[PDB]
């Protein structure tokens, strides 16, 4: 996260760290959506142009974390993956269309002050909140600059941007399964997700029921926090039918 | 989950975090 | 490279 701030304790209790078993390193962010299911970006797991294709046994999920590198004894919980599910029409060849994947855990994680699932939006919350100008919140342990590595989880609030401004900011083909967020150059404030923040949640707090909903997944960007560029997020609601099919078929 | 999206250290004990009001203020009017 | 080691039971 660029130009964000340190998280408060317990501020994002659905934040998941995807961790590589060997060499031991952060691979991506992710989110907890129930005691056995974790949501991330497909590109976190599969991206053939970069020779990336992880299998279940390659990874761990670390939940309840705050510190990036420390083992947070008696607080974090480390979980093994039962199975990975990638969207069958995830477009790694062109533009990361439908950049979404689910991971089922081997055993259910215990909820705590630091571990708690986020909600997924239904059609009305999405219709109500996913509007240009409305702000969401992105969290992660990714780079602090385009070209560290924070000591602890970082957070930044960013406004959703109008789809024509999203489209006009890039040469990549944008789809309805994506949205973009960030400040415009004349708006003064800055902030963005960056490498390492991949797969983490873009959340909004509904003013109707005061619950946090995951509206996006950190997906892609050109550089980080550049003027006239925006971060792109997978549109969780548009892919929710796939999400529910997987959990309904596989548990 | 029935309890999803309600944080134990914030919503569940009626505490607000330091910047959530920035989001509320953007959900206009 | 800077990650503290995790309990061996998880690997
Ligand atoms: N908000 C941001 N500035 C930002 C930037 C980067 C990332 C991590 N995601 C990435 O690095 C993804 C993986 C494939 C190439 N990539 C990118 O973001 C590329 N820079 C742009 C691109 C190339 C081909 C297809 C789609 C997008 C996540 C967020
Ligand atoms: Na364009
Ligand atoms: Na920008």
């Amino acid at each position: 996260i660029v130009e964000g701030s340190d998280a408060e304790i317990g501020m994002s209790p659905w934040q998941v760290m995807l961790f590589r078993k060997s060499p031991q390193e952060l691979l991506c962010g992710a989110s907890l959506i129930s005691d056995r299911w974790v949501l991330t970006a497909a590109h976190c797991l599969l991206y053939p142009p970069w020779d990336k294709n992880f299998t279940e046994n390659d990874l761990l999920v670390r939940i309840g974390k705050h510190s990036r590198t420390r083992y947070e004894r008696n607080i974090e919980k480390i979980s093994m993956l039962e199975k990975i599910y990638i969207h069958p029409r995830y477009n790694w060849r062109e533009n990361l269309d439908r950049d979404i994947a689910l991971m089922k855990l081997k055993k259910p994680v215990a909820f705590s002050d630091y571990i708690h699932p986020v909600c997924l939006p239904d059609r009305e919350t999405a219709a109500s909140l996913l509007q240009a100008g409305y702000k969401g919140r992105v969290t992660g342990w990714g780079n602090l600059k385009e070209t560290g590595q924070p000591s602890v989880l970082q957070v930044v609030n960013l406004p959703i941007v109008e789809r024509p401004v999203c489209k006009d900011s890039t040469r990549i083909r944008i789809t309805d399964n994506m949205f973009c967020a960030g400040y415009k150059p004349d708006e003064g404030k800055r902030g963005d997700a960056c490498e390492g923040d991949s797969g983490g949640p873009f959340v909004m707090k509904s003013p109707f029921n005061n619950r946090w909903y995951q509206m996006g997944i950190v997906s892609w960007g050109e550089g980080c926090d550049r003027d006239g560029k925006y971060g792109f997020y997978t549109h969780v609601f548009r892919l929710k039918k796939w999400i529910q099919k997987v959990i309904d078929q596989f548990g | 989950e029935a309890d999803c999206g309600l944080r134990p250290l914030f919503e569940k004990k009626s505490l607000e975090d330091k910047t959530e009001r920035e989001l509320l203020e953007s959900y206009i009017d | 490279g800077d990650f503290e080691e995790i309990p061996e039971e998880y690997l």
